[PDB]
């Protein structure tokens, strides 16, 4: 039905390993450069009431 | 015109200069608005203003002599100008009204009037001014939780909680004899060398200056005050400069002169300059530059500042300035280094040789406390003629290649992209 079982499984294993590693790296980098805004703090000040 | 030091209880340094004829004895303290913790911020300011009000009122009616002061980070600069031949009266007054006694000046009514005047002044400085505001914010953001970031003036909340006792404690813990030079800039020669040593011309509480625990640090942050009511914008980049007494001070100062100043409303400034000025003038990208490299004992800051009427093209100004800074460490024309050397020589010559003795007194005190001995401008010329493109390349590669930047600008800043297209673009070029 598919004379490609062995090669398919091997390529799938290679691809899943590469993709898993890449996905974890992407998680880390997203945590990294998004951290410049996921921790900013705002402090309000009541502006002087004059107009 | 030679500077003479010594160490007899109190360091005494003199710089005779027969050109001018306004003798100005002085006193300089090496601990100002940095060696004090944030909760008592404006004590130096209160001292400054009580001096400048009541002692100024007293002196002129007593004799003929003005008086001034200053503070930058660690500088209780404190100068009593006079005529060439009346310095003994100046020292007598300085003895009898600044180091002792500290009780007749610190009256309740006088202190409270000073308190309200200081509050009003800091308030309208926070309201009206802007470039100095963003500069103080830059210092505050660069040195978070470090005894260097609190402003020279202070904060109203900090000001309101001071009456006498903390001011007295600061007086007894920083007016020592260990770090108190007696500058003599003007046209005096040796009377300052002898009269400063008398029966009791010696600061109270001899001892040492209490050293702070933490030293300094650097980390990038924003303190923007985004408000659309004001017309223009304001930005202030920064990268960690070179601390005083380092073999990189002058090369950093040169790197703070290649770009130079600018003012887009002058026929003599829009036309000369370097590649960025050619690239900006096509539109009205900006309206002002101010390149500077401030240095302090703890650490130093290589500044930048604009004030742009245009509010939509902020990012392009930032990107162009960053590309110039990026390529400053890859290729500099030798003629650019030559022109920078000449211009910087002019700037130092103008600064150190101003006709006003007060500024020379300030700088002499600064160097004598920090370096330990004044570096004559002649040696500055000889040691700057040897600065070659290799040295600037090395220093720029050390201090300006993927480094933390601190930016803090008030006004209309919403057009400024926040932090990644203002930092990660600072080396993007394929070096
Ligand atoms: C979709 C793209 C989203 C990402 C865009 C991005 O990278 O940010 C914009 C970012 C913003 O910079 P800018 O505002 O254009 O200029 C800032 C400096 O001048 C930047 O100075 P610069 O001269 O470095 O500008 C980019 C420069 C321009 O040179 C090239 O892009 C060469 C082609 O590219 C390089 O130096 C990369 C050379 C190495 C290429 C390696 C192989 C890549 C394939 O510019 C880039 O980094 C563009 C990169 C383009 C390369 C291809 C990207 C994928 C395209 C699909
Ligand atoms: C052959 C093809 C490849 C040629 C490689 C050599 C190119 C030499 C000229 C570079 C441009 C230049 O040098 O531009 C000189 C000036 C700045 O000079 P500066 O930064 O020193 O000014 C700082 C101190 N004076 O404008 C610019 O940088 C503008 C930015 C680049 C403009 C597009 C350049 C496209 C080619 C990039 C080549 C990258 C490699
Ligand atoms: C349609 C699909 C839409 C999504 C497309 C995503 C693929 C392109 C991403 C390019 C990001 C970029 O080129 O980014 C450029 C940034 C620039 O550094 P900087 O931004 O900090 O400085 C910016 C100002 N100086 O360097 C990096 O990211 C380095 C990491 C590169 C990772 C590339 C991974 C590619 C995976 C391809 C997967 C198949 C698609």
């Amino acid at each position: 039905a598919e004379p490609e079982h062995d090669e398919r499984k091997r390529l799938g294993l290679k691809t899943v390993i590469i993709l898993s590693s890449l996905y974890l790296l992407s998680i880390w980098v997203k945590k990294f450069k998004w951290a410049g805004i996921k921790t900013r703090k705002f402090v309000f000040n009541p502006p002087k009431p004059r107009k | 015109a030679e500077v003479t030091q010594l160490s007899n209880g109190i360091v005494v340094a003199t710089e005779h200069n027969p050109s001018a004829h306004t003798a100005s004895v002085g006193v300089v303290f090496g601990s100002g608005a940095a060696n004090e913790n944030p909760y008592n911020n404006g004590v130096s300011n209160l001292w400054k203003n009580i001096f400048l009000s009541k002692e100024n009122s007293a002196v002129a009616a007593k004799e003929g002599l003005a008086l001034s002061s200053n503070i930058s980070r660690d500088f209780q600069s404190y100068i009593v100008s006079s005529l060439p031949g009346s310095t003994d009266k100046s020292l007598d007054f300085l003895n009898q009204s600044f180091i002792q006694q500290k009780a007749n000046l610190l009256s309740s009514s006088n202190f409270e009037a000073t308190k309200k005047s200081v509050l009003k002044q800091v308030q309208d400085f926070e309201e009206n001014d802007h470039p100095n505001r963003v500069l103080e914010h830059l210092h505050s953001t660069a040195f978070q939780n470090t005894p260097l970031s609190l402003p020279t003036r202070g904060t109203l909340e900090s000001l309101e909680n001071l009456v006498v006792a903390d001011l007295e404690s600061f007086a007894n813990n920083h007016f020592l004899n260990s770090n108190a030079v007696v500058v003599g800039t003007g046209n005096i020669k040796h009377e300052d060398l002898v009269n400063s040593i008398e029966s009791k011309n010696l600061s109270l509480q001899t001892g040492t200056k209490p050293v702070l625990k933490k030293k300094a640090a650097f980390l990038g942050s924003e303190v923007r005050l985004r408000d659309d009511t004001l017309p223009k914008a304001w930005i202030s980049l920064a990268v960690e400069g070179e601390p005083v007494n380092s073999p990189n001070y002058f090369v950093a100062k040169l790197a703070a002169q290649i770009f130079g100043s600018y003012n887009a409303f002058e026929p003599a400034s829009r036309l000369q300059g370097i590649k960025l000025l050619d690239n900006i003038q096509e539109y009205q990208l900006c309206d002002n530059f101010n390149h500077f490299s401030l240095s302090y004992k703890d650490s130093g800051l290589w500044g930048f500042s604009t004030a742009t009427r245009n509010v939509t093209m902020i990012d392009d100004l930032i990107h162009f300035t960053l590309k110039q800074w990026n390529r400053l460490t890859i290729s500099v024309t030798d003629t650019e280094v030559e022109r920078a050397k000449s211009l910087l020589k002019l700037q130092l010559g103008q600064l150190y040789e101003s006709g006003n003795p007060v500024n020379d007194a300030n700088l002499l005190g600064a160097e004598v406390l920090i370096k330990g001995s004044k570096l004559s401008l002649g040696e500055a010329f000889k040691k700057i003629d040897a600065i070659t493109v290799k040295d600037v390349k090395a220093w720029a590669g050390k201090r300006l290649w993927d480094q933390d930047i601190a930016i803090a600008g008030t006004g209309q800043i919403e057009g400024l992209l926040d932090y990644m297209r203002i930092r990660s673009d600072m080396s993007m070029m394929r070096w």
